[PDB]
């Protein structure tokens, strides 16, 4: 719902990069691909930890919080 | 000097590729399994939750944070908290953190590991700070809060290595190779047609001689030359990944040899 | 009277456990009486003092983890009633299916 | 539910030692070592390099079950010189081995400059 | 006595005994129980 810190398989933090891939996607217009590899994520392992990844956690955050401070 | 040899082909912040020459394959995996299972790292142990009003759950914030890459540049001098005599923890066995994060904009605020704060006393160690990495100065996302969410919580981080969990892990993935030529037999190819030709040369062929298609099976030649990458996550630099893995199989053998000396002794 | 084995220190006043406290197998989340007759003779535990018996609802025997959210509310007759979700980790291991 | 604890794969428990020599019966000048809380890392490393020993006649490590850390270690020695002091020298030679091999690391690493 | 938060207004009360479970500002029936104030320990795993 939410980026893993870590690669499942190798373990390589790729939490770092989700925000730097979505820039890489709407403001630099790459493909995926070139935007995985510019990235570091060299192994497809690492690629389709993001590549793959749904940000769940966006459509968690349109809803009212129970609790508001 | 005269044992196995080192050459470092590259040499990066978080990656080092080098070629272990002269030495058994035995010893070159146990170094491998050493620095992917036995180096002792520091990471996130504990979470204690204080306020969680965000719509991750309090074990998926914890099992995030216990992930997040921790500097382990003086980890040695830390203890492990089972050898240690205090209760729960303390400045000699681990390092407490922080992380306190609201939600004041309109807009989402991320939580990134910049935001652990150590709040335990270092005493002049070189441990709990959070590996920072992209150019941004961000660290790993931890969580996202709408408007009017808070998480506060402590993190008590303590002394493993990754054969008690993964979070522990320094080595990410560590490239392998040896005899790129198949000029020992060790693998059979599979092929349709050709086997030369359907399975691509690694880029390591160029560090040795092609056979010569003519010359007989070397039964005597056994494997060395070992072609190895390091990568690290972060906590201990490239360099310390591969040293404190030769420090630790030495200690793990010399453990064998104290231990074969105590029941000798009796 | 009949009271369950397991604790129910963990309850509040209301006889619900708050969310967030970490619960264990066969541990009262919902505590809940009803009166019976007084001064009778069963069990041999039974006085004058006993003028409730439990029927509050434990956790699975098996099951633990967290209480995620407590809802107090009322029904369509208007009586109270509580509903209380326990959140845990299903960590694969050895047997699960795949 | 039944998981074991992790630092089970690494820590001696009560009652419990790093090895445990017991004579082998079917071979003469043979021994067993019970290596408790190791695994093929050191398993593999101590068995490849007890073979390059001339005077060993056997050597065999086996992890019976990868559920418990420990493995089994078959040295069988030449008549007149102890399995006890085979596995001596092959953890020295190991140890020095390890030691060089630290050594041209740290100093190939030292001539490394774009680091 | 004991705090609640209602679940579509999200406002802090405070129910005794005697009190109707209601949302005494916007009159939702349905409320939920406050996080306890007592700290709780994740491991990390
Ligand atoms: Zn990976
Ligand atoms: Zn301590
Ligand atoms: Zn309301």
């Amino acid at each position: 719902m939410i980026v893993p810190v870590r690669c499942f398989s190798c373990g390589k933090v790729v939490g770092d990069k989700w925000e730097s891939y979505l820039n890489l996607l709407q403001e630099d217009e790459l493909d995926e691909g070139t935007a995985l590899s510019r990235l570091g994520l060299k192994r497809y392992c690492c690629r389709r930890m993001i590549l793959t990844h749904v940000d769940l956690i966006e459509k968690f955050l349109r809803y009212n919080p129970l609790e508001k401070r | 000097s005269e044992g196995p040899q080192v050459k470092i082909r590259e040499a990066s912040k978080d990656n080092v590729d080098f070629i272990l020459s002269n030495v058994d394959l035995a010893m070159a995996n146990s170094l491998r399994r050493v620095m992917i299972a036995e180096i002792p790292t520091l990471a996130i142990d504990s979470v204690e939750v204080e306020t969680n009003t965000t719509v991750l759950a309090d074990e998926f914030i914890a099992h995030r944070l216990g992930l997040i890459p921790l500097q382990s540049m003086d980890i040695e001098q830390l203890e492990y908290s089972r050898d240690c005599f205090c209760e729960d923890h303390c400045d000699k066995c681990s390092v407490v953190l922080t992380l306190q994060a609201f939600g004041e904009s309109e807009s989402t605020t991320n939580v990134y590991s910049k935001d652990l704060v150590i709040v335990s006393n270092l005493m002049g160690r070189n441990i709990g700070h959070p590996i920072i990495q992209d150019k941004e100065g961000n660290g790993v996302l931890i969580c996202k809060l709408r408007k009017g969410q808070e998480l506060k919580l402590t993190c008590v981080a303590k002394k493993g290595i990754a054969k008690e969990h993964a979070k522990w892990g320094p080595a990410a993935a560590i490239e392998f190779e040896y005899d790129p030529w198949n000029k020992l037999k060790h693998t059979d190819y599979w092929y349709e047609q050709d086997s030369a030709k359907e399975w691509p040369q690694s880029k390591n062929c160029e560090y040795e001689d092609p056979p010569n298609e003519g010359d007989p099976f070397d039964y005597k030649a056994q494997a060395d030359t070992f072609y190895m990458n390091v990568e690290s996550v972060g906590s201990i630099p490239v360099d310390q990944v591969v040293v404190r893995g030769i420090d630790t199989l030495q200690k793990k053998v010399a453990s064998i040899l104290l231990a074969l000396t105590q029941m000798d002794q009796d | 009277l009949r009271m369950k084995h397991g604790t129910y220190d963990k309850l509040d006043d209301d006889g619900l456990i708050a969310p967030g406290v970490r619960v264990s197998g066969e541990d009262v989340i919902i505590g809940k009486t009803t009166p019976i007759s007084p001064d009778e003779e069963e069990l041999g535990q039974r006085t004058a003092y006993h003028s409730k018996r439990d029927a509050s609802t434990p956790l699975r025997s098996t099951e633990n983890g967290i209480v995620d959210q407590v809802l107090v509310t009322t029904n369509q007759d208007g009586l109270k009633f509580v509903k209380v979700r326990v959140r845990t980790t299903k960590i694969p291991q050895i047997g699960d299916k795949f | 539910m039944n998981a074991p604890d992790r630092f089970e794969l690494f820590l001696l428990g009560e009652g419990e030692s790093k090895l445990k020599i017991d004579p082998d019966t079917k071979a003469p000048n043979a021994v067993v070592i019970t290596f408790e809380k190791e695994d093929h890392t050191l398993g593999n490393l101590i068995r490849a390099e007890l073979l390059n020993d001339r005077k060993v006649l056997f050597a065999a490590y086996k992890v019976e079950h990868p559920f418990f850390a420990r493995f089994k270690l078959r040295i069988q020695t030449t008549e007149g010189y102890d399995p006890k002091d085979a596995l001596k020298n092959a953890c020295n030679s190991i140890i020095n081995k390890l030691g060089a091999l630290k050594t041209n690391f740290e100093t190939e690493w030292n001539l490394q400059t774009l680091a | 006595t004991l705090k609640y938060i209602c679940a579509e207004c999200s406002s802090k009360l405070s129910l005794s005994r005697t009190d109707a479970v209601r949302c005494k500002d916007c009159g939702h029936r349905i409320l939920l129980k406050a996080r306890t104030k007592r700290l709780v320990q994740f491991e990390a795993r």
